[PDB]
């Protein structure tokens, strides 16, 4: 497959499913690749694909569609690594990557059920951007006859957290949508935060949409918990030491990519320290931050 | 008396004030004439000090009293009961959670009040304290002393509701008379406090009674503490005669109040 026809697949991918992932259509649209590809070696599949990635990368600048690019590139390593002749290999990764496909996706159907429980009835949460995730679990927790109320940021500069209380009002859920300044003065009132994730870096924190370390950081002040739900293929192999370590490909979208009115391009993303969250719930269950590298020190080495 | 019972530091302020008046008597008046000046004086003391204060305390702490709040206490104190009681009666709605503690169970004798007043009134123990704290809106508690530095000298287990409180984010006051004001400073329960009859520990479970005979052991020793004191990071807001003030304004008030005496 070339690149125009990759970026058109992948397009097309999201475009038929709005609610589909965007490392999700980037793994299945890798999968297509693979399914396309020609050569006759390892090696030659495997600079395709990472020339693949770095097309879809360059699409879409979330570190989703890396983390998923990274993962199917393990995933063809860990193939090749038991298998020698390239036939064979070929065809076990058309079937374990068909299997894969068919595995997460019902990731969002695992976190709900498994994160449901912990919506207090009677309760307030406190919620950052636009996330199907979150709303997958209130949804749930809806379904479960449980009665709460919403907070939702408004989100500045996109406004998904209109879209998000929008969406939440569409399930009959008290929605109240505050902005981003107020974060510190409403947190007083939310029994806890439940916010997706863009990524979770290896040491367990997250990076997710700008505006959600200092959502942390408040929930700290104030020892609220702080809850991520996010799936297994968001894993990167990335550790920040601070806001300026995030790579900058991350920060500045695609189309994107001094000193009076320079605004200095506002980032879209920032990073969260995993001591500022409580818990993870991935569709592999519940885990503490800590967990996370785990799934990675074993999947790697 | 300090032989009995170590002075509390408001007998300590009385017993200065009176002193200081004692002094300040000319030596040409009549013996009569200075007796019956002294107890006016005294009368006049206990008058302001303390009725008077107490009065303006309540009015000015029926201003925080929410309704539908749900106070949080801490074993017994004539300010902080009369303040539930005025604010219950001013038409203020609201629910009590009394924590006691042994081996006094002070709190009791709050619980008897806030029922003859017909609050609606919970009790519980201060182990059970972080089970409470979730329900509880506000803390009010009463001191028996404020020293220079800020810190609230008050019963034992003061200040570890002042820290659950804080770390379930609930908002803390202490009701006390400016008389009661210090110019000592403590940075710990350790360097002056009172120890208790270490009897009192003992307690009947059951048929047995452990801690029996516990100076049989030599290795056994029981700790019945009195006072703790409340680091001034940990209160919220203090209610005094004058008004609302920060917990670091204590060392003002008592030049406001000194620089008249």
């Amino acid at each position: 497959m070339d690149d125009k026809e990759l970026i058109e697949y992948f397009k097309s991918q999201m475009k038929e499913d709005p609610d589909m992932a965007s490392a999700v259509a980037a793994i299945r649209t890798l999968l297509e690749f693979l399914k396309r590809d020609k050569g006759e070696t390892i090696q030659g599949l495997r600079a395709n694909l990472t020339s693949a990635i770095e097309t879809l990368c360059g699409v879409d600048s979330s570190v989703a569609v890396s983390s998923g690019g990274e993962l199917f590139l393990r995933f063809i390593s860990l193939a090749s690594l038991e298998y020698s002749d390239y036939s064979k290999c070929k065809k076990i990764m058309i079937e374990r990557g068909e299997l894969f496909l068919r595995r997460i996706s019902l990731s969002r159907n695992k976190i709900a059920d498994l994160c449901h429980t912990f919506i207090k009835d009677g309760a307030t949460i406190l919620t950052h951007a636009y996330s199907r995730v979150v709303l997958r679990v209130l949804e749930a927790a809806v379904a479960a006859k449980k009665r709460f109320s919403v907070y939702v940021t408004e989100s500045q500069p996109d406004l998904s957290g209109k879209k998000m209380a929008k969406a939440l009002c569409h399930l009959n859920v008290p929605v109240t949508v505050v902005l981003d300044a107020a974060v510190g003065y409403i947190m007083e009132k939310a029994d806890l935060v439940i916010v997706g994730a863009e990524g979770v870096v290896e040491n367990g924190g997250i990076i997710n949409k700008i505006g959600t370390n200092q959502m942390a950081v408040c929930a700290k002040a104030q020892n609220k918990p702080f809850y991520v739900v996010a799936e297994s293929f968001k894993f990167v192999r990335l550790f920040p030491l601070n806001q300026q370590d995030v790579p900058d490909k991350f920060k500045y979208k695609a189309d994107t990519l001094t000193g009076q009115d320079l605004k200095e391009e506002h980032p879209w993303v920032d990073y969260t320290a995993p001591s500022l969250i409580t818990l993870l719930f991935t569709d592999l269950g519940v885990l503490t931050p800590s967990a996370v590298s785990d799934e990675l020190i074993k999947l790697y080495l | 008396l300090t032989q009995c019972r170590p002075l509390s530091a408001s007998m300590h302020n009385a017993i200065k004030f009176l002193n200081k008046e004692i002094t300040s008597v000319g030596s040409s008046k009549r013996e009569e004439e200075a007796k019956s000046e002294l107890r006016a004086a005294i009368d006049r003391y206990v008058q302001e000090k303390i009725v008077l204060a107490a009065q303006a305390i309540s009015r000015f702490a029926y201003q925080k009293i929410s309704n539908g709040d749900v106070i949080l206490v801490y074993g017994c104190s004539s300010l902080v009961s009369r303040i539930l009681q005025e604010a219950w009666t001013e038409g203020r709605r609201f629910r009590v959670v009394v924590v006691d503690s042994r081996p006094w169970l002070e709190g009791r004798h709050t619980l008897r009040s806030l029922v003859h007043a017909g609050v609606p009134a919970s009790y519980l123990l201060i182990p059970a304290a972080s089970y409470v704290l979730p329900e509880v809106s506000k803390v009010l508690l009463g001191a028996h002393a404020l020293l220079a530095n800020g810190s609230v000298m008050s019963r034992v287990g003061t200040a570890q509701l002042a820290l659950v409180a804080r770390a379930h984010n609930v908002p803390v006051l202490v009701c006390c008379e400016t008389y009661k004001f210090c110019e000592r400073v403590q940075t710990d329960a350790f360097v002056s406090n009172e120890l208790d009859d270490p009897d009192d520990l003992q307690c009947k479970r059951g048929e047995h009674v452990a801690l029996a005979n516990w100076q049989n052991h030599a290795s056994l020793r029981l700790l019945n503490l009195v006072y703790d004191v409340t680091p001034p990071e940990l209160v919220d807001l203090v209610i005094t005669e004058l008004g609302m003030i920060p917990c670091s304004s204590v060392p003002v008030v008592l030049r406001v109040k000194s620089s008249d005496q």
